[PDB]
């Protein structure tokens, strides 16, 4: 026994059997994924090929022991519709001395980029409110749920903060209404309404996502049209 | 009020858990900063995630409920939550289950029997065993040997092919009971199994 030849095809690094790497989605064609696989031997004391390589996302250079991203034609998209969270291939090492075959799994974990803005599911929003509505009432909840802004990214990159912006064509909209919690989007009445003074407000509503770095955050805006309906009471108010 | 933000590295890459991690172990501890200094409430989100992971609300200590098996699943997209008085922040963690060598080789097609004439030439192939092992890389590459070794038969280490070594003789030995060992090539903790091999010989008139 000279063991110098059973040890071909094993790994000369440490850590887990699988070789795990993170890379950004929509990486450019040719991106290095694995620099060196760190397999003992010489692709001639061995030979290397790829199995389980669907859509040929990985190219192999055997001599270097180096995986490249095959991307010409298309983009590596993690977001819907594509949903490419990760790519798994096998690097097959045929040992050319003793005959062993070993499979070295490679798992590419594809990282989300803030490459998508919030998009309102409606072109515009609307509510009609009687003027007898009590101050403090939650007069609109439609930006909560799935009918407000939607952002197809992951985590903070896909999570929405709602605010009321100053409308110069309607300065009192943002003083009469408030979104007290930016993550809910609930709109609350701050001031008593008055049909006989103002019957309509155009409330400009902004949605930004919450990418960690503020320079990379994206935006959408819509209008919430509040019509005021005339209120009458048995008592002495209207 | 500004919302909380998670701080742990693994929202930025992945988190490695070995499949042998015992139930009740601490995987990790969620960390979050709130600009307002207020107290935070940590949790997990998702039907699947909650069955495997529990999260203590105040510390953000994640522990394992059910056991992990790399042979069933090697990836999980898990969602964690952290909450202040104004609402909930969620981020996803790519969890990778690291392989350990916890399976031994399984011999297939047993039992193994052979019937050959005593006048079988040296060099002749007379059987082939086969085994598999579900572990990754070295833990699932199998080597075959006889244990104890035989002066009359040998087995190829990688392919499991059995050949005649020396000339046979029915008048001396009409039958052999051999043991094949199948070992994985796991460097640290290698695992093995045994299969019987019955070589009966048939008589020529010589
Ligand atoms: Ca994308
Ligand atoms: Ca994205
Ligand atoms: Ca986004
Ligand atoms: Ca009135
Ligand atoms: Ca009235
Ligand atoms: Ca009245
Ligand atoms: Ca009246
Ligand atoms: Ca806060
Ligand atoms: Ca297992
Ligand atoms: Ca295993
Ligand atoms: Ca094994
Ligand atoms: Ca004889
Ligand atoms: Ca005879
Ligand atoms: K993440
Ligand atoms: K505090």
């Amino acid at each position: 026994s000279d063991d110098w030849q059973y040890e071909e095809c094993k790994l000369s690094r440490t850590g887990p059997p699988a070789t795990i790497v993170a890379i950004d989605e929509e990486s450019p064609n040719g991106t290095v994924l694995v620099e060196n696989m760190q397999i003992n031997g010489r692709a001639r004391t061995i030979s290397l090929s790829l199995r389980d390589n669907y859509g040929h996302w990985v190219i192999l250079d055997p001599v270097k022991q180096r995986l490249y991203l095959n991307s010409t034609g298309r983009v590596l998209d993690r977001d819907p519709p594509s949903y490419i969270h990760s790519i798994v291939v096998q690097v097959q090492c045929t040992n050319e001395l003793v005959g062993t075959v070993i499979l070295h799994e490679v798992r590419i974990v594809v990282r989300d980029r803030n490459d998508n803005p919030p998009r309102f599911q409606q072109p515009r929003y609307y509510v009609a409110i009687n003027e007898l509505t009590p101050v403090g009432t939650t007069i609109f909840s439609g930006f909560s749920g799935n009918n407000g802004a939607v952002d197809i990214d992951d985590g903070p990159n896909g999570q929405i903060e709602y605010t009321i912006q100053y409308n110069p064509y309607d300065p009192t909209a943002n003083r009469t209404f408030d979104i007290p919690l930016t993550l809910s989007g609930s709109v609350v009445l701050r001031e008593r309404l008055n049909y006989e003074e103002i019957t309509r407000y155009l409330v400009i509503i902004q949605a930004n996502d919450r990418a960690p770095d503020p320079k990379e955050r994206l935006t959408a805006t819509t209008t919430l049209t509040v019509d005021v309906l005339d209120g009458d009471d048995l008592g002495p108010l209207e | 009020n500004q919302p909380p933000r998670f701080q742990n590295y693994f929202f930025q890459s992945y988190l490695l858990i070995y499949e042998n991690t015992p139930v009740g172990s601490s995987i990790t501890q969620l960390t979050a900063v709130d600009p307002d200094g207020e107290p935070l409430i940590f949790g997990v989100v998702g039907e699947e995630a909650s069955r495997f992971f529990a999260v203590q609300e105040n510390t953000g200590v994640v522990w394992l409920r059910q056991p992990l098996d790399r042979e069933t699943k090697s990836e999980m997209q898990v969602v964690f939550s952290v909450s202040d008085s104004q609402g909930v922040v969620k981020d996803t963690v790519n969890i990778q289950i690291g392989d350990v060598n916890d399976n031994a080789p399984t011999f297939h097609n047993q039992p193994y029997t052979v019937n050959i004439p005593e006048d079988t030439s040296v060099g002749t192939s007379i059987f082939m065993v086969n085994a598999t092992d579900p572990d990754q890389g070295t833990g699932g590459s199998v080597l075959f040997s006889f244990q104890p070794p035989s002066p009359f038969f040998s087995i190829d280490g990688a392919r499991g092919i059995i050949t005649v070594s020396r000339l046979l003789d029915y008048e001396v030995t009409s039958a052999y009971q051999l043991t094949v060992n199948a070992t994985d090539q796991d460097k640290l903790h290698p695992l093995s199994s045994l299969a019987n091999l019955a070589i009966t010989l048939s008589d020529i008139q010589d």
